């Protein structure tokens, strides 16, 4: 599964966090089995404007 | 106290059952002995632990 | 008022409405210790500090 968030809410994304984007947007179960990348792409997400 | 042998037993049954009511409200380590209030107050990962 | 002088406040005898709080959207960290974010909105206390 994959998406784009801010660097301070990759925090939110982990099994029973309470949060915005953990409760609206994509929440995991409790019991999750998996694992979490998150990677900067500053570079090539952010343009002047 | 003619019959002391079994005012004892039942003394030692009626002691034992009230010390099992007795601690069926202790906490045990957790935040309060009531399992309703624990359920009330907090979400599913905290609750179940 | 500053951190070793942080103001304090009493709230009793009112109806705190919590959702409002946290729909605000603006807090960085809304982190709740012995009671969840949520499910505070139906619990009853006879005090709040804040």
């Amino acid at each position: 599964d994959s998406f784009v968030i801010r660097g301070d809410e990759v925090r939110q994304i982990a099994p029973g966090q309470t949060g915005k984007i953990a409760d609206y947007n994509y929440k995991l179960p409790d019991d999750f089995t998996g694992c979490v990348i998150a990677w900067n792409s500053n570079n090539l997400d952010s343009k002047v404007g | 106290s003619a019959l002391g042998k079994l005012q004892d037993v039942v003394n030692q049954n009626a002691q034992a059952l009230n010390t099992l009511v007795k601690q069926l409200s202790s906490n045990f380590g957790a935040i309060s002995s009531v399992l309703n209030d624990i359920l009330s107050r907090l979400d599913p990962p905290e609750a179940e632990v | 008022a500053s951190v070793y002088a942080w103001n304090r406040k009493r709230i009793s005898n009112c109806v705190a409405d919590y959702s409002v709080l946290y729909n605000s959207a603006s807090f960085s960290t809304f982190k709740c210790y012995g009671v969840s974010p949520t499910k505070l909105n139906d619990l009853c206390f006879t005090n709040v500090y804040a």
